[PDB]
């Protein structure tokens, strides 16, 4: 409804809340299978519910246009195989026309969007097999689609919205000389794993003296004072999106986010 | 000033092995093992080994128009050897086959495939070397020193923006180094230093980082990358960061 409320934004969940709504729904005549290895393309109506199920790890083609949505079904008929999407929509005279040439592939989904997005969520696991963990709290970029996540302690990323963002928002700065630079980097050393997953920070430098500092995880690192993000199985890095993090998220305790090597956006999980 | 960041890193020297995680990328292998040429004239391009992947290497380039470069150990003529990190040699290249899967698979992080390593002449070994010369490298990341001649007649700044769906509000110009190569800077950042005829009483001294493009453009000066304006009168300050 145009005067209607809105609903509570996905991404505002913790993922072990959402775990454990959706761990008991499935369609048990369907063979189970991990999030990443469904894959699925929603029509131009569905972008919000594509991205929430990319949140959960679905494969999730998201068209930009009809013309677009109707390119990428042609080019996934034409490859076949292990390329070959659901196609969700719902009732709507796009739904009748997507039969004529894709019956076998289109599942319609009723009220889909009149619809909470957890609400949605349990729509589609009533109709699949998903096999979720505990564990994963955010598998996938929900702009992209991105598996290539980077896990860093909040410290880290602290660290670079204070360089990136706060430094020249607060006073003017004809340079990056006055940044307490040591400072952060004694704090990047002392950050205890057993707080954030295990996950060990590595810090490295050229020299003692040097600003290129380099903190690195076991998915990548991040170029703090480049503000350059490198996931591990990529030879080209990312400029983090980091101007568009709140700055209360800093004052979440032992709090881990993810930095898209694809795109740079940056993911935690909901309060 | 090339300052403390180049001490240890001038060079290609200073590159890490990073692990591939292959459960993230589970055809990635197929693909760079079946992936084709289109059939022309392959080029020439100075490529330095960034990535290596069982049986195959990414090369960086500063080439125009060429975003990464794959190396296949088993389909490439010319290689003595299985390449190693920071290798900078002369390669003949061509850009590689489009295909209709490549809208439905993760992004490809190359343009083009060698075809051939060169073999080193006197004259290529000097070139090599002075390539080494003008990069430095650290961490993973890529960094080339340039200068922007905008107090010379010459155009060497162009407007880009690029209404992607996630950079539409963000433009930038593109700047031609003297060397040839293009950089990025975010337009805000340079704008008020520019005269109508976009160019200035400055040049712009920089090392720029490689890294995913902006177009067709991998090199980028950043919000606050140190970039120095060397003034006609003699002076030399830092542009302010953005
Ligand atoms: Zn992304």
């Amino acid at each position: 409804g145009p005067d209607s409320m809105s609903y509570r934004k996905l991404k505002t969940i913790p993922w072990l809340e959402l775990y454990d709504i959706l761990r008991s729904h499935r369609n048990p005549t369907r063979s189970p299978q991990r999030p990443h290895d469904i894959k699925v393309i929603v029509d131009t109506m569905l972008i919000g519910f594509g991205k929430n199920l990319r949140r959960v790890g679905i494969d999730v083609i998201l068209p930009k246009d009809v013309s677009d949505f109707r390119k990428y079904l042609k080019e996934i008929e034409r490859v076949g195989g292990e390329h070959l999407r659901h196609i969700i929509t719902v009732p709507s005279k796009s739904y009748e026309a997507l039969k004529m040439d894709y019956d076998n592939y289109t599942i319609a989904i009723p009220e889909l969007n009149n619809m909470s997005p957890v609400d949605q969520l349990i729509e589609f696991f009533d109709l699949f097999n998903v096999d979720i963990r505990p564990e994963d709290v955010y598998p996938r970029c929900t702009e992209c689609n991105s598996r290539l996540q980077i896990k860093f302690p909040g410290p880290v990323l602290h660290f670079l919205h204070q360089y990136c963002v706060i430094h020249v928002q607060n006073v003017y700065r004809a340079d990056m000389s006055e940044f307490p630079l040591e400072e952060w980097w004694n704090r990047m050393l002392h950050i205890n794993p057993d707080d954030y997953d295990g996950v060990k920070v590595e810090m490295s430098r050229p020299s003692p003296t040097s600003k290129w500092i380099v903190a690195t995880v076991p998915t990548g690192c991040l170029h703090i004072t480049r503000q350059t993000a490198l996931h591990t199985n990529l030879p080209d890095g990312i400029e983090v999106r980091i101007h568009k993090v709140p700055d209360d998220e800093f004052k979440r305790r032992n709090l881990s986010f993810y930095v898209c090597g694809e795109c740079g956006t940056v993911a935690c999980d909901g309060r | 000033i090339d300052d403390e960041d180049t001490y240890g890193t001038r060079g290609t020297s200073n590159i890490p092995m990073r692990p591939f995680i292959k459960d993230l990328a589970p055809t990635m292998l197929q693909l760079l093992r079946q992936d084709k040429t289109d059939s022309e004239k392959p080029q020439s391009a100075l490529c330095t080994v960034v990535q290596k992947i069982d049986g195959f290497a990414i090369l960086y380039t500063a080439k125009r128009d060429v975003i990464n470069v794959l190396l296949q150990e088993r389909s490439c003529e010319g290689l003595e050897r299985s390449p190693q990190l920071g290798d900078v040699a002369f390669f003949d290249i061509l850009p590689r086959r489009i295909e209709t899967k490549d809208r439905l698979i993760f992004k490809i992080p190359y343009t083009h495939i060698a075809v051939k390593k060169k073999p080193d002449t006197p004259d290529s070994l000097l070139k090599i070397d002075c390539f080494k010369n003008s990069v430095r490298c650290f961490g993973g990341v890529l960094e080339m020193k340039v200068k922007i001649a905008l107090s010379k007649p010459e155009l060497v700044v162009e407007q880009y923006h690029d209404n992607t769906e996630m950079n539409s509000d963000h433009h930038f110009y593109y700047l031609k180094a003297t060397n040839g190569v293009l950089v990025t800077i975010p337009k805000e950042r340079l704008l008020n230093h520019l005269n109508s005829k976009l160019s200035a009483d400055f040049d712009l001294i920089a090392w720029v980082v490689h890294r995913k493009p902006i177009g067709n453009v991998s090199l980028h000066i950043g919000k606050g990358g140190e970039a120095y304006q060397q003034f006609t009168n003699g002076d030399i300050r830092e542009l302010p960061p953005l």
